[PDB]
């Protein structure tokens, strides 16, 4: 499986600790 | 990590930053005085130079100083 796609105002960007790969 | 990047007393250089919707906007004027002491009682309205489409959640500013 593939794991490197990943989730956690309008337009800001922000590069336990809220990391979820997808599946 | 230079992921946006971007190139382009006697006077008063004037600026005006504001952050809206993921854009940090620059207004700016330069103009003669002759208070050299502090700013002057006239007027004179600043006009945009820069967008920047930069996304940050700014809330601190610091400044740059020239050393020889
Ligand atoms: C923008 O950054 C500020 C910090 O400089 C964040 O503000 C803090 O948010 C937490 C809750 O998430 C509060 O407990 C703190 O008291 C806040 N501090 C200040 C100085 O306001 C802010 O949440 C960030 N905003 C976004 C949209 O990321
Ligand atoms: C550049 O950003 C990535 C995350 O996208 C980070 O892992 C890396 O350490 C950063 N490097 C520099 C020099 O900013």
């Amino acid at each position: 499986g593939n794991y490197n796609y990943l989730y956690r105002k309008p337009f800001e960007r922000d590069i336990y600790f809220p990391l979820q790969s997808y599946g | 990590n230079c992921t946006f990047e971007y190139v382009s007393f006697k006077n008063l250089r004037e600026f005006v930053f504001k952050n809206i919707d993921g854009y940090f906007k620059i207004y700016s004027k330069h103009t003669p005085i002759n208070l050299v002491r502090d700013l002057p009682q006239g007027f004179s309205a600043l006009e945009p130079l820069v967008d920047l489409p930069i996304g940050i959640n700014i809330t601190r500013f610091q400044t740059l100083l020239a050393l020889h």
